[PDB]
Formats: C-alpha cells, structure tokens, sequence
C-alpha cells in the first residue's frame, strides 16, 4: 500500500537587506542561506507577487518587514 | 506541485494583508 | 534593515504502509525519511486532522490515498 | 509558527475535500 503525503512545511527567516536590493537579489540571498532555487520561489507582501526586476523600496518593504515565500522541493 | 502551489500563494497573499 | 520572510516550503512524499498503521506510526515514518519531528507534525484527510491512536483503515484511507501534513522547522 | 500553522491547517483541511 502506498500513499502520497503532500507536506506544507513553515520556518520563519531573517535576512539582512538594504532598500536598494531587487526582489532577484533577496531570491539569491534565499538560496545561499536556504537552498530553495530562486526560480522556485515566488516572494509576497502587502497582497502581491513581487517580480524580480523590482526592489525592496519599490513595494515599501521597511525594516522588520514580514515577507512570505511559497515554493516547491523535491527533498528538504 | 502547481495546484497546491496556486492554493498556497492565493493564501499567503490573504496572510499578507 | 533586516526583514522576515515566512517561508511556505511544499514537497510530495509517497509512503509504504500497511491499513493497521497508527497515525502515531506514520508520523514516525515521516521523521525516519525526512526529518520533521513527530510533534511537530499535522496530519490531515478527508477534511479532518488524525489522531495518533487511530489507524489508517480507521479514516479509510486506501492506496493512493493523498494526505497533507502541516510542520513548522527552525531549519530545513 | 502558531498563526500561520493554523491557517496553513485550515488550508489544508479545504484542500483535502
């Protein structure tokens, strides 16, 4: 018998910024510190998808923003 | 994993605000 | 500026398992292939999170049956 | 996580009907 277990898993990260840095940058800083691929990532704030040519200010991202991040892995 | 993935943003885009 | 980011993290796992497993035994299962603590684990079916005590067979859940599990980690 | 936990639980308790 098998069966198939979709897992949802939360950790919560903090990540050292500057105004200045786009969402593709904050998607690499994801990756070196976590391992999700940025291309399997898709950041959120303030009710939208960010796109990755914008930055942190653009969205008015301030200091102890809280961001999500939904992504897919194929192992943790 | 793309319909859950859908569900899921949908709903942290609901926690976002 | 340091910012916080509320990852979501989504992977698919298959498990072999017998109708007279505990919920309790599965959990135990997920821990040995992936590492989530036991306790920290939510599994779910059918509209309904299991308890540890009850078998599969107890919530019908058959082959290919599809759970979910919500976890939160420190890290991955 | 207890906030989002919850929510991400009633969430899944959705998907799964």
């Amino acid at each position: 018998m098998q069966i198939f277990v979709q897992t949802i898993t939360v950790m919560r990260i903090a990540l050292e910024v500057e105004p200045s840095d786009t969402i593709e940058n904050v998607k690499a800083k994801i990756q070196d510190k976590e391992g999700i691929p940025p291309d399997q990532q898709r950041l959120i704030f303030a009710g939208m998808q960010l796109e990755d040519g914008r930055t942190l200010s653009d969205y008015n991202i301030k200091r102890d923003s809280n961001l999500y991040l939904v992504s897919s892995l194929r192992s943790l | 994993y793309p319909e859950d993935e859908e569900e899921l943003i949908r709903k942290a885009i609901e926690l976002s605000l």
